[PDB]
RNA sequence: GGCCGGGAACUCAAAGGAGACUGCCAGUGAUAAACUGGAGGAAGGUGGGGAUGACGUCAAGUCAUCAUGGCCCUUACGACCAGGGCUACACACGUGCUACAAUGGCGCAUACAAAGAGAAGCGACCUCGCGAGAGCAAGCGGACCUCAUAAAGUGCGUCGUAGUCCGGAUUGGAGUCUGCAACUCGACUCCAUGAAGUCGGAAUCGCUAGUAAUCGUGGAUCAGAAUGCCACGGUGAAUACGU
């Protein structure tokens, strides 16, 4: 069939850590892969007011970006299967895996 | 050319003259020249007496001019004896809609008086 | 915000929660075309016996820590004022300042 | 206020009515639901209605048929 | 053999393939008056060619999005400008000294808070 | 400005003809970021204007502007606490951009059916040493002259 | 028809790198620091825009976000409830929106964007209604589906200087939706009515370039309620002799 692996962070380098250690594994388990692709970011924005009461100017202005990748495994097999299924990753990315 | 009562010009197109009727908008007049049958760009210096005819016809369906006034002056008499507060607005002589007062309400007020 | 304030909140959203389906249910046969013309009558005069704290638009948004009625952001559950001392203090994960 | 809905009334006013029109005669009946319609059936009575401090007293007739109760009771004063 | 270009201007971008032969220009399908119906976008269009005697030798096949007319209208001139550097490389001089060969940097400005614009203030009042 | 030097900025020229004077003019009607009706209007003045003249429409143009370009102006000073006019000679550009801000004021203050009309009317008048244009010239010709002494 | 087999070249997406420093040439200058011109280059001298606010001043603002010394009330200055008010109306001031028209109003039909939001959410195709909407129902936790059709522009007709085929306050009658519930006091639709106003006295405000002016688009709060606030692109000027 086909695998599908889609990674959310706040992070950049920690997202290319992850999916760095994806790639390298499905590699040692004999498989073909489709190196990751980039895709486009989000950026969230939030303005706030700075003073417990009247002045109206005088605002604060944020933001919180959100990076993503895909990596598309081709041909695989029960033991690479059981290899992805069976890793650890970071404390701060998201993984999700379809079939 | 007389329709209802009162001359409406003879330089103008038809749609546009049609207008001058106190209850005929632009709507009813497109309404009833499609129903006589005229294009709507004809002056009414261009027609004839039985055409003047059938859109005399075509206008006496609806309710103008006296009729129209006497109905919208009873609507408002009701309320004014009734005396609730759309009548004791209109007897007052401010808005009605529920508009403010603090500034503004010169078309229900007139011009100011110091 | 003083402690009763919250109180109320609390009662809200428990009834809110209670009656949740019984009021869908009448709420589907009032709107439904093609009923009795009875039970539609009899669907509205029972809609309004029940307690008027059990609908969800008698709820209003409120700071967590403090109790705040103004200044409400949803993706945080706090003021704008609480929202920037922990985004200062650092304990708002990937949220900075921005320029552009 | 949807036609599909009806109009709207409150059932202890309803009851009430009720049981004023089959019993007969009625002194006037007290009343703070001024978001209610008037029905035909109350034509004839006395319905005194809250304005904020005190009960104005409305006695129904039949062009009333429509109207909310609270037109009748204005809430504010000036002179 | 083809010879191409990327072109740049507000919001646009434009490739431009070029080829020689009986001057023939077709743009996203279409011809040059089928598109541009301004006189301004067309000179824009034409200037670099009117300049270097090859109006009637080069077929031009071009695509472009992003903007509006006049954007889209630079963008194509750059191209051309660089196709045409690939193509030969000593008419270099000359289109510099006419001005197509820089990218003009010119952005919308951002508003800002406090102002009803990028630099629009509100009215101010003494009393 | 105090400390400043300003560059010129660049024009183009215009698409028809090849002038850089009739873009200036075109820009000195616009309103609003519309050039296209801007040109319409300048472009259709023109062609009614070269027939009642029997010449190019530049010609036509620069015959009309040559009348109401300007020589001498008047500033005013006041360091005593009373206002002075004192009389200034005008230079080139400023002699060419004054001329068409007057006619084109001038052409908004008439009173016939189209833009392009008034324009026309006005351009002829002005090659014919009459209207409110030439008018203007003549009065600020006398202000300056009244006022030799303070030269 | 990027529809299909394919291609990895070009747009574009997003990670690592290169680049701009008075570095090079000529003139002036205290054998200086610097200044004024020129070459190459996408860009030249702080390339353009943000963030970044010294010691202090005004007993400046906030005990009603919160925290806190002192005073004050405890069958009440503390609880709970249904109705009303914060929306009043002789009048004075600040900030805005729409206009007073032919560089325009109305009818037909046709190019070209950017940035965002979405599970008690965003709601296609189809059918019914003149319309605001209603019924049935795919897809999407999204470079894939939906909101979602940019408008000013261009082409062809008509109006002919009139308080108008300009403007759209006010008021009558009939409806739709959110919501236990729209009298006081909501938004939107349809037929009808068609006010002031023809460019504004003494004063007075913003703006040096992709700026002013002008045209449309999105979001936060939010059951419903923007002409306000925060963001995005299109067309695109005039002028700076001088202190």
């Amino acid at each position: 069939q086909r695998i599908r692996i889609r990674l959310k962070a706040f992070d950049h380098r920690l997202i290319d850590q992850a999916t760095a250690e994806i790639v390298e594994t499905a590699k040692r388990t004999g498989a073909q892969v489709r190196g990751p692709i980039p895709l486009p970011t989000r950026k969230e924005r939030f303005t706030v007011l700075i003073s417990p009461h009247v002045n109206k100017d005088a605002r604060d202005q944020y933001e919180i970006r959100t990076h993503l990748r895909l990596v598309d495994i081709v041909e695989p097999t029960e033991k690479t299967v059981d290899a992805l299924m069976r890793l650890d990753l970071a404390a701060g990315v998201d993984v999700q895996i379809s079939l | 050319a007389r329709i209802a009562g009162i001359n409406i010009p003879d330089h103008k197109h038809a749609v546009i003259a049609l207008t001058s009727i106190y209850g005929v908008g632009k709507t009813r007049s497109k309404a009833i020249l499609a129903a006589a049958g005229i294009a709507e760009d004809v002056k009414i210096s261009e027609l004839s007496e039985g055409q003047i005819d059938t859109l005399r016809d075509e206008v006496a369906k609806f309710v103008v001019e006296g009729d129209l006034r006497r109905e919208i002056s009873m609507s408002i008499k009701r309320l004014m004896d009734l005396g609730c507060y759309r009548g004791l607005r209109h007897r007052r002589g401010l808005p009605v809609r529920g508009q403010r007062t603090k500034t503004n309400a010169r078309t229900r007020k007139g011009p100011r008086k110091p | 915000a003083k402690q009763s304030m919250k109180a109320r909140e609390v009662k809200r959203v428990a009834l809110a929660d209670k009656y949740f389906a019984k009021r869908a249910e009448l709420k589907a046969i009032i709107s439904d075309v093609n009923a009795s013309d009875e039970d539609r009558w009899n669907a509205v005069l029972k809609l309004q016996t029940l307690p008027r704290d059990s609908s969800p638009s008698r709820q209003r948004n409120r700071c967590r820590q403090t109790g705040r009625p103004h200044g409400f952001l949803r993706k945080f559950g706090l003021s704008r004022i609480k929202v920037r001392e922990a985004a200062m203090r650092g304990e708002i994960p990937g949220l900075k300042k921005a320029s552009w | 206020r949807s036609l599909k809905k009806g109009p709207f009334i409150d059932l202890h006013l309803l009851k009430k009515v009720e049981k004023a029109v089959e019993s007969g005669d009625k002194k006037p009946l007290r009343t703070w639901s001024r978001r209610s319609t008037i029905f035909p059936n109350m034509i004839g009575l006395t319905i005194a209605v809250h304005n904020g401090r005190q009960h104005v007293p409305v006695f129904v007739t039949d062009e009333m048929v429509g109207h909310k109760l609270g037109e009748f009771a204005p809430t504010r004063t000036y002179r | 053999n083809q010879y191409y270009g990327t072109g740049r201007r507000k919001s646009s971008a434009a490739r431009v393939f070029i080829k020689p032969g009986n001057g023939k220009i077709v743009i996203n399908q279409r011809s040059l008056e089928q598109y541009f119906g301004r006189e301004t976008a067309r000179m824009v269009v034409r200037q670099p060619l009117e300049l270097v005697d090859m109006v009637e030798k080069l077929d031009l096949y071009i695509t472009v999005k992003g903007g509006g007319i006049s954007g889209q209208a630079g963008a194509i001139r750059h191209g051309i400008t660089r196709a045409l550097m690939e193509y030969d490389e000593s008419l270099r001089s000359e289109l510099r000294k006419a001005g197509f060969v820089t990218r003009d940097a010119r952005q919308v400005e951002r508003k800002k808070v406090g102002l009803r614009k990028a630099r629009r203030r509100p009215q101010f009042s003494k009393r | 400005p105090r400390r400043r030097v300003i560059g010129q900025r660049k024009i183009l020229p215009d698409p028809k003809f090849g002038s850089e004077l009739l873009a200036k003019f075109v820009n000195i009607l616009m309103v609003d970021g519309k050039k296209s009706t801007a040109e319409s209007i300048v472009y259709s003045a023109l062609e009614t204007l070269a027939q009642r003249s029997g010449k190019s429409e530049l010609e036509a143009f620069e015959v009309a502007l040559e009348n109401v370009r300007p020589t001498v102006e008047v500033k005013s000073r006041r360091v005593g606490g009373s206002t002075y006019q004192v009389p200034v000679e005008v230079r080139p550009v400023r002699r060419n951009a004054l001329a068409m801000r007057w006619i084109v004021e001038a052409a908004r203050k008439r009173g016939d059916k189209s833009m392009a009309l008034r324009l026309a009317n006005e351009l002829s008048d002005a090659a014919e040493n009459k209207g409110t244009a030439v008018k203007k010239r003549e009065d600020v010709h006398r202000m300056a002259e009244a006022n030799k002494a303070f030269a």
